[PDB]
């Protein structure tokens, strides 16, 4: 979280934590009760977004489900599903921190070697997530779109 | 030295191209406020001698620095401290008409701190001259125009820290 | 073992091409091809 | 530009503007858009100057582009034509400065000593910016073109 | 590292003053900008790859010898390590632009810049041309976006292409 | 401009590896001669030339 | 700043940067306007706040002030004076800037040497500190009199 | 470095020949000096930073320097000028107790001048510091041992200068 | 500056002895090769425009270098890189003759590097020039004048890196 | 660093073209002197011990630069002219094998001339060991291989002057 | 010697000299008669030590002197017993210094390399040494002997 | 101790004591009978020496036993006389050992932190130990006064 990110500069350079970072975990308890919101939304409605995502990527790029591509069989298919599944839950869990470290913990730090390792195009799957972007952002409200907006957008930065 | 159209033809010289409409507009920009420099630098042109006057009775007379022992105290160093607030009234008056700092880059801070250092001249003292000068100069030129003088009197005395 | 001189021996000349216009004179290489 | 030049005579001098040069910077600034309409004029018609000048000084020095000359060649009346729209460029700075200043320390120190270098004629090249100021003349009206030829002519003086 | 409030700070601390209303006035519009800094600034993180890209496609078209034999674009080593300082310039562009002042861009990627340069032969025009490419695709999509103020996305572009470029007059 | 310069030394990066300034290198760096491993390599590589 | 400590942040990871950071700074942002007015009351009543807390600290400690005391005598006491109003500026300076960055650069690096070569006992001057606090406590709202008194607590700690 | 044995010994040892009874006199001249240079450095070390704080007091606090836009305004900046008056102490004793200026121009001056010069360290100023610690030192220790502790701060001036 | 035979007197003098045989043997070597140095001399003062010219138009010449940005962009520019070739050219034809690169450290490598990092000179283009001037003068020249040409054009080259 | 291939190969790819009539020259001959090379630099690194002992004898011993005042006097500093010996005949054989002098420009001359001129080491006496060690080495290994080392040698040889 | 270690340990500590360095310093310098004494002696018969080891030496080990030896020859033989001369020279130094720091940086450190460059047998430089120290205790009072010949088989024992 | 920091710094040059380090010994078993002798004289003198110096100490100094002191009330002024008396007997480890090894290693590194959290000033431990080097030069002859106030220095130079 923020919180963890200003305590570990708080043990960085050895002293307690200072007056503005307090203030920003102050801010950040102040909108907490909106982050939870935008988390219980997220997974109440997470279906329609990744249904509309896969259609929309798949659409776009055919050629997975084209001869030459990764995608050919339903567990492929599932896979891809749980793929967005898992990025759309990350990138809740990372709206409930505050912040980007989960993500870096758990679905950022080799993820390029990682797809590399697996076939799995980097370009596609950052086309993957501008359209699931798309898909949460049309479903989201609009300053609730303006607040969850950039964590899927260092989504893209970091995968590309 | 480069001023504001000399930045731009600079600019896009080194991109290689013609003037594009931000070049028309910059130099449209620079034309507009060309009027106000040039009336700024008119009544200080006049009023040159008065500034320095005012700024030395503000912050350097009646102190340590001017008394004995004081590196203001022999008249000789008195004339050549006129003659320093002078160069730094013409030389801002220069970067205001020119809206750049680029002279003062190239011909007042260059080695200006090495000199002051040899020479024994005190920094923090003629930097609170310098402040005495905008003071005088935005009371006597106005706010808009006396804000332009100061931004380049404190680009010189932010050279001179 | 007189093969040895490759620095030795005598040194072979080389075919450097002058450099040419390039394609970032190409609209004066066809305005010079329609003036002709 | 004409703002530099008086305050570096007035540095050599040690002194402040003189009241006769802020009236020229006053008289620069009023007459600004209409130096500003000759220069977006020459940025209009650079394509077509240089074409009808160099159509002038091929058929007036056809030495020019006869075999072993300078500019003999495709890539060599190219180059010949690159140079050309580089002094239309530099006229144009000039124009807009409002000095030569930006003319000749671009284009005129040095000038001889890279076209002996070169092997380029620097009269014939004195020449093409000749043709260059009566195409200008001629597509483009009386007082403005005596403004833009007082720096064509000094790029004249200078180069030849 | 200095950004405006720092160096305002700075520049009266150097004075000893205290904030006049002239210090507020200018505190007062950096804290009025910001919003408009912010949204900029996200905006950079938004379309940051695709403008690189197509920076650098713009830049290869109009300097095509860069891609040529000769030129310092030429193997794909050359052309990642192109596209990693345009990401770089535009990096340290949106860091400037939140911090409304370039003095993070004199620390940081001007002071040693032409010294890097010079030593591996890459050219130091090409590079403020696609500095500027990166700043008119930039500006114009700003324009084309939903953005109030646009004016202050030039300065930390501008100042690159000041900094780094030569003296030609 | 930049009111410093730290000074442009030539800088000489490998564009690539070949055989000959591997082996070289690789005793350069270990400083030494070219013992009968890099000797063994530079033979192989001449007579494969 | 805060802006200084989020750029800082993200350019030792190389990222862009973050939401949690961009929230903090807007935060900050936001904040800038109550800042602003606790910056402008300190500066306003700068005078009040030096001689009040002065008078304080030298009722509550008469030894610093009496014969063979560091701050005996006239001069010493309006060098003491001068030393408050030095970090008073400093207060201010840091409510400015949004956390304690430029008073620990400006006046709170070395100051234990600093004072202990002036022969100044340092929890005396932490005494000047506290009664400043108190009297800027005094003359404003409850807020802005916790906010202000973060930073001057901030100095309570790097001076004590 | 080199203390007085060893410089003696390099010297008969460049030209190559044996201890001569001239050489032998530098030897005396220097064991009669030690226990001199032993209390000296001894008192000086017990006493080091009241040194520094008379030359300060004496010479630099209320100058231009502490004001606002001086070179010791900041608090690090302070605390690095009494680093540095520190550090010239130290090295002065230890050159006074070597009796030979080898460490001075070994580790204190080959390259502090152009080290100033990109600070912009005042070296007049600071040489009035070190001149300020020379008379307090001379004051505290005596007349011989004061004059030879005065001796190596004057090298350290030179090499400033 | 020396050549070959200065170079050995002045050893011999700094030994204090008269010519020995080795020295007499490269005497003779420098004697026996000074017809060609003579010769390539003559042929370099023949054409010592057109190396340069040629050298030019074989690395600089329709490039970065000479394009808008680049440090060879401007006339005065171009003027100044075309005599630094001239310059490099000239000395190191005295270094031929003279069979020696003492000159070269003496007129043109002293300050060279410093000169050129102040200016923001590309120090990896003249290098790529120099070897340009190599190539074409080893052409021009012949074998081994060519070789020695190339030496002391490496020394500029390794001068300037 | 890079070889005589990387030479030959860098100056096709800058001119875009292929291997077409002298690249093939020169590659044929690298790969035909190659193993000659190869069993030449052997022989060195066998015999490199003997090379810089009577090399050291012909050229350094018995003179002024050994005797006391000389520069190779004490122990440490015979020892480090040893070790230099050493460095150079390894680098030679390195240039040999590469067949291109920039591991000499990359590794030696980069900044031979600045520890050389600020420790004190006499360029004539080094220039006199590695002639010393060419002539040692064209007694030891052959006349044209002895060359191929000497060419390389006396690249050092005019670096170092 | 022992002042120049002290004040270099002390230099690298970052500290004066504590007085239990600075009662060595002045017991060292109140010692040195004895020292001198012994340095004056050795000079004063420092050819006798030479020949008499010199002629020991030959004797014990007739390989030095004999066809295929290292020392074959008459100017082997000259620079063998000018060597033995700079090793007497460098005891007489230690004697002045009273510290083996001088006979460090002059002749020990890249002994066994100068010596394996020379050919020089370094067991026989060590017997030559060991006979200078029997001369040498032989020609002078025992304790003298005993604090000279420290120093020697110093060297003796850093050469072999 | 003088022998033991030998054997360290001997450890660390990894050889064997140089012969003037055997001179140091030397010169250390000579001293050690005097240094003894002075050991038990001053330690025999123990009693009266820091009741002079507690006495001493506030005569110069009176705001210690005023109130608002550290040590106002008898177990406070015990305590102090305490601690004198610990120092003093460190002065004993340090004449005994002969280096300031012990005093820094028992009740000198981190003396600063230790009366900084006791609020003690030290200046006027200072104070205290000044005035015990003017009571024990008192009844102290010179040479073992000025013996003994080399390690007082000490102590003053490091703690003050
Ligand atoms: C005989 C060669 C001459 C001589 C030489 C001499 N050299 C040194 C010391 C050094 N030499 C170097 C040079 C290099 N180190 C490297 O790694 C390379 C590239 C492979 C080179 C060229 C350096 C750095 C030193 C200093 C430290 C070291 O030993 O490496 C000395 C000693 C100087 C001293 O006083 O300590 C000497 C004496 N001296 C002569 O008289 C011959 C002419
Ligand atoms: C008296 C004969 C006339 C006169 C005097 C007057 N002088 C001043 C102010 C200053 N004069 C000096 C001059 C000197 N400083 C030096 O060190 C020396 C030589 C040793 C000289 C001659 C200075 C420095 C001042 C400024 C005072 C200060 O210390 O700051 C004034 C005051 C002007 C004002 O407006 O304050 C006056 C009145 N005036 C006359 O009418 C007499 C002819
Ligand atoms: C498609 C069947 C073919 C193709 C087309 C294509 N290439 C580019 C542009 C580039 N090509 C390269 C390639 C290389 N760099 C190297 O160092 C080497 C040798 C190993 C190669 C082959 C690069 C770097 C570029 C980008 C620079 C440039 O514009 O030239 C394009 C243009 C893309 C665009 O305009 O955006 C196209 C259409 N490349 C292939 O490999 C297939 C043969
Ligand atoms: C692309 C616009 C142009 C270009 C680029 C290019 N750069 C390099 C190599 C380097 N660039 C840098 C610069 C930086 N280091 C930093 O830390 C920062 C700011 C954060 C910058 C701007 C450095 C240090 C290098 C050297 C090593 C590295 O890549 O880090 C190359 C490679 C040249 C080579 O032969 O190795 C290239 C090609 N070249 C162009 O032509 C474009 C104009
Ligand atoms: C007052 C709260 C206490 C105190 C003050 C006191 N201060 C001094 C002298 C100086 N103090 C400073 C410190 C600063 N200079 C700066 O620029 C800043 C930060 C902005 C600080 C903190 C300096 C430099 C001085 C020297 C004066 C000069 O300008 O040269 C004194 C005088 C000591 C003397 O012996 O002269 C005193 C008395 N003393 C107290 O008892 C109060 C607790
Ligand atoms: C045309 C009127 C005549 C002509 C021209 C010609 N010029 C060149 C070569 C060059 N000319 C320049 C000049 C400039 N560069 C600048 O930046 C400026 C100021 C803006 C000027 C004036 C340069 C640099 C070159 C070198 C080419 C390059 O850029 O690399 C040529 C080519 C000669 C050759 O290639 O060897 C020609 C033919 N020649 C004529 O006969 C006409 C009279
Ligand atoms: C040409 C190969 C490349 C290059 C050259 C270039 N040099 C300059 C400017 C200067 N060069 C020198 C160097 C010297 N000083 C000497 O004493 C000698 C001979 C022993 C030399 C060679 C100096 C002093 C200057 C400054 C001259 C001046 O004041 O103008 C420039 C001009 C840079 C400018 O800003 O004007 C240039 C262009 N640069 C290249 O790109 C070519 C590859
Ligand atoms: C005699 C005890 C042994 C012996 C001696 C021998 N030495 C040499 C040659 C040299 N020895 C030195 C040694 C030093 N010079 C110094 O300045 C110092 C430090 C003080 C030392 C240790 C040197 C430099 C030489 C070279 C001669 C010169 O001065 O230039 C030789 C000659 C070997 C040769 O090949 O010429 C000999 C024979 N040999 C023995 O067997 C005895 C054990």
């Amino acid at each position: 979280s923020v919180v963890s990110q200003v305590i570990l500069q708080a043990d960085d350079q050895l002293r307690y934590p200072t007056s503005g970072e307090l203030k920003g975990i102050q801010a950040f308890l102040t909108t907490g009760a909106q982050r939870i919101r935008i988390a219980e939304t997220l997974a109440e409605n997470e279906k329609k977004i990744v249904d509309q995502a896969q259609k929309q990527l798949f659409k776009k790029h055919p050629e997975y489900r084209a001869p030459g591509g990764n995608a050919y069989g339903q567990r492929q298919y599932n896979q891809c599903l749980r793929d967005y599944g898992w990025y759309l839950r990350l990138v809740t869990y990372g709206v409930l921190a505050g912040n980007k470290e989960p993500i870096e913990t758990t679905g950022l730090i080799g993820v390029k070697e990682m797809y590399n390792s697996l076939n799995v195009p980097v370009p596609g799957m950052v086309d993957a997530v501008t359209v699931l972007k798309d898909a949460a952002l049309g479903l989201l409200s609009a300053e609730d779109a303006n607040e969850t907006a950039p964590y899927f957008d260092y989504i893209i930065q970091f995968m590309s | 030295m480069q001023d504001a159209i000399t930045a731009v033809i600079n600019s896009a010289d080194v991109q290689g191209k013609y003037l594009d409409g931000a070049a028309m507009d910059k130099l449209k920009s620079y034309f507009a406020s060309g009027e106000l420099r040039v009336r700024a630098a008119s009544v200080i042109s006049a009023n040159a001698a008065t500034i320095v006057k005012e700024a030395v009775a503000k912050s350097l007379l009646y102190s340590d620095v001017t008394r004995p022992g004081g590196n203001m105290y022999t008249t000789r160093r008195y004339a050549a401290c006129i003659r320093d607030l002078d160069y730094y009234l013409r030389y801002a008056t220069y970067a205001m008409l020119a809206g750049d700092a680029s002279i003062l880059d190239e011909r007042v801070l260059n080695g200006l701190k090495e000199t002051y250092n040899s020479l024994g001249v005190p920094i923090s003292s003629t930097v609170q001259a310098i402040q005495a000068i905008k003071e005088v100069t935005a009371s006597l030129v106005g706010a808009d125009a006396g804000k332009e003088m100061g931004v380049y009197l404190d680009y010189i005395c932010s050279g001179l820290s | 073992p007189s093969q040895v001189a490759f620095a030795s021996g005598d040194p072979i000349p080389q075919n450097v091409a002058r450099r040419t216009p390039g394609p970032s004179l190409n609209r004066f290489k066809e305005m010079a091809r329609q003036v002709k | 530009s004409i703002v530099t030049k008086s305050i570096v005579n007035a540095d050599a001098e040690a002194r402040y503007l003189s009241p006769g040069e802020l009236d020229r910077i006053k008289a620069f600034v009023t007459g600004g858009a209409a130096r500003l309409r000759i220069a977006e004029t020459l940025t209009g018609s650079r394509e077509t100057i240089v074409k009808q000048a160099g159509d002038r000084l091929f058929q007036k020095r056809p030495d020019i582009v006869s075999p072993g000359g300078n500019a003999y060649g495709e890539e060599m009346t190219a180059t010949c034509l690159r140079d050309m729209d580089y002094y239309l460029r530099l006229v144009t700075y000039g124009v807009v400065s409002g000095d030569v200043t930006p003319i000749e320390e671009i284009g005129l120190v040095g000038v001889r000593e890279m076209y002996r270098s070169l092997g380029t004629p620097i009269e014939a090249v004195a020449q093409s910016v000749r043709e260059m100021k009566e195409v200008a003349s001629g597509l483009m009206s009386s007082d403005d073109a005596a403004e833009a030829s007082a720096y064509f002519d000094f790029v004249i003086g200078k180069m030849s | 590292m200095r950004d405006a409030v720092t160096t305002l700070i700075k520049n009266y601390d150097l004075t000893g003053r205290y904030l006049d209303r002239n210090a507020m006035d200018e505190l007062k519009a950096y804290f009025e900008s910001g919003s408009a800094r912010i949204a900029a600034a996200a905006m950079i993180n938004a379309n940051s790859a695709t403008i690189v890209k197509r920076a650098a496609a713009q830049l290869f078209e109009e300097i095509p010898e860069l891609i040529r034999p000769s030129g310092n674009a030429y193997t794909t080593r050359r052309f990642s390590a192109c596209l990693r300082d345009m990401d770089y310039y535009l990096r340290y562009a949106s860091y400037a632009l939140i911090a409304a002042d370039n003095n993070v861009l004199d620390e940081r990627v001007l002071q040693g810049l032409r010294e890097t340069y010079n030593s591996l032969g890459v050219p130091i025009g090409p590079t403020v041309r696609g500095i500027q490419i990166m700043k008119e695709m930039i500006e114009a999509m700003a324009e084309d976006s939903s953005l109030n103020s646009t004016d202050f996305i030039a300065s930390p572009f501008d100042h690159m292409t000041r900094e780094l470029s030569e003296l030609s007059v | 401009s930049v009111k410093a310069s730290g000074g442009s030394s030539l800088a000489r990066p490998q564009l690539y590896q070949t055989v000959p300034v591997s082996a070289i290198s690789q005793a350069e760096q270990q400083d030494r001669f070219l013992e009968g491993s890099e000797l063994n390599e530079l033979t192989a590589y001449f007579q494969s030339g």
